[PDB]
């Protein structure tokens, strides 16, 4: 005669992710050489030394950025190479239900 | 290694802590820690620790790696109760544990 | 089973955006450094102009 | 540093430096760390 | 590593600072942008001006109060005791939040 | 002069980056808030059955 309670599950939690840094030390100062070049031309020569820094600076954000994005990239298709399978099982029982 | 480091999905500086301290992760003092199926498990329960912290987690972890925490802080990272905290620690401590 | 691994799914890909280097935290510290620098090197621009 | 030593020589202000350590980060790669450079030499061309 | 970073960037662009030449606020506010991950510059003018006024944390802490102590106390890349270091992490926390 | 020039158009080029990557991780957060309410339908589909 007793009806059984028809107790519910509740709503699934919000998975949650942690986001840490990381810190590396302030750099330090080779010793300075003194040099025969009047300032003028070691500075010509400094400018040009740095302004090929700045080049090799340029070719490695682009590296950085493009290393990554296909990083993403092959993770995509991680993602769906995996996500097919249960979409197999779930047409393969929709036949048995016919 | 390389591996290991990927599967467990463990944060780059609990990693470094692992390598270079394994007696704060518990491993048997002085012996290089063991990449054995036995520390496999713990290293993914932290790691999931870590992620369940959250945003906090950037505080914890610098907490955790200096002689620093205590049951507040790490009471409101988990947005527990801080008294279940120290009676849990008190209770912890009146049993013997291994 | 379906939708459940595709929460998982879209959490691991939310935390590969946020774990990787090129972030977002790394183009927000270029762009202050950034333009500190250009604002003092147009004043050393226009001084020598 | 070189054309630091020639200006602090060209004159006599071997108080004044401009190369500061800060040029470099590990943090971020040492990405722009070029740029600073750029800024101080032109720092050290117009004040000289 | 958050506010550690913070504080060697601020530290590293504050450098040869000049009081009378321009506002320490103002000089001070895009680096604070660019650590704490602010999308506008003013937006941490704002900030900082808000903070000055509330004075954060046990030791009311101050734009001048923090140059200072990033002048004289402040050893870049290496992890040591400061007796006001505290205040420093208090006062990062509250323009964080 | 031509110095400045080339600070200005990496300025620009780490202005568009940065922009484009916070609404990259703008979108992330965007569907995973989303999927919660795909997994209180099917269950409830369940239920329904």
């Amino acid at each position: 005669l007793y009806l059984p309670i028809y107790a519910t599950p509740a709503d699934p939690k919000a998975l949650l992710s942690a986001a840490v840094a990381t810190s590396q030390g302030g750099g330090k100062l080779p010793e300075s050489f003194m040099s025969l070049w009047r300032f003028p031309h070691m500075l010509e020569n400094a400018r040009g030394m740095v302004s090929q820094l700045t080049q090799f600076g340029s070719t490695l954000q682009n590296i950085i950025e493009r290393q990554d994005a296909e990083a993403l990239n092959a993770l995509l298709q991680n993602q769906a190479a995996e996500l097919i399978l249960t979409n197999l099982s779930i047409q393969d029982k929709t036949i048995e239900e016919l | 290694l390389e591996m290991v480091y990927h599967s467990t999905g463990i944060n780059e500086n609990a990693f470094r802590l692992f390598v270079t301290k394994p007696e704060m992760f518990g491993a048997a003092t002085g012996a290089a820690p063991a990449h054995d199926a036995l520390s496999l498990i713990m290293l993914t329960r932290f790691a999931d620790w870590v992620n369940a912290l959250g945003e906090k987690a950037s505080s914890v972890l610098a907490a955790f790696e200096a002689n620093s925490l205590t049951a507040e802080q790490l009471a409101d990272a988990m947005n527990l109760d801080a008294n279940l905290l120290l009676q849990a620690s008190i209770q912890a401590q009146n049993h013997q544990h291994l | 089973t379906s939708l459940k691994t595709q929460q998982e799914q879209t959490q691991s890909q939310l935390a590969f955006l946020q774990r990787k280097f090129s972030n977002q935290a790394l183009y927000n510290w270029l762009r202050g450094r950034l333009a500190a620098i250009y604002f003092q090197f147009y004043d050393l621009a226009v001084a020598r102009c | 540093l070189m054309a630091e030593q020639a200006y602090r020589w060209e004159l006599n202000d071997d108080s004044a430096r401009f190369i500061k350590p800060g040029a470099w980060q590990g943090t971020y790669a040492g990405l722009l760390a070029g740029e600073t450079l750029m800024l101080s030499l032109a720092q050290m061309e117009d004040a000289h | 590593p958050e506010i550690k970073n913070l504080l060697d960037t601020v530290y590293h662009g504050l450098q040869g600072f000049d009081k009378d030449k321009a506002d320490l606020l103002h000089v001070m506010a895009p680096y604070i942008a660019a650590t704490l991950q602010l999308s506008s510059e003013n937006v941490a003018h704002s900030v900082l001006l808000w903070a000055d006024k509330l004075q954060p944390g046990d030791g009311a802490m101050t734009a001048e109060k923090f140059w200072d102590w990033l002048n004289t106390k402040y050893t870049p890349g290496s992890s040591e005791a400061v007796e006001t270091q505290e205040h420093i992490v208090q006062y990062c926390q509250a323009l964080a939040q």
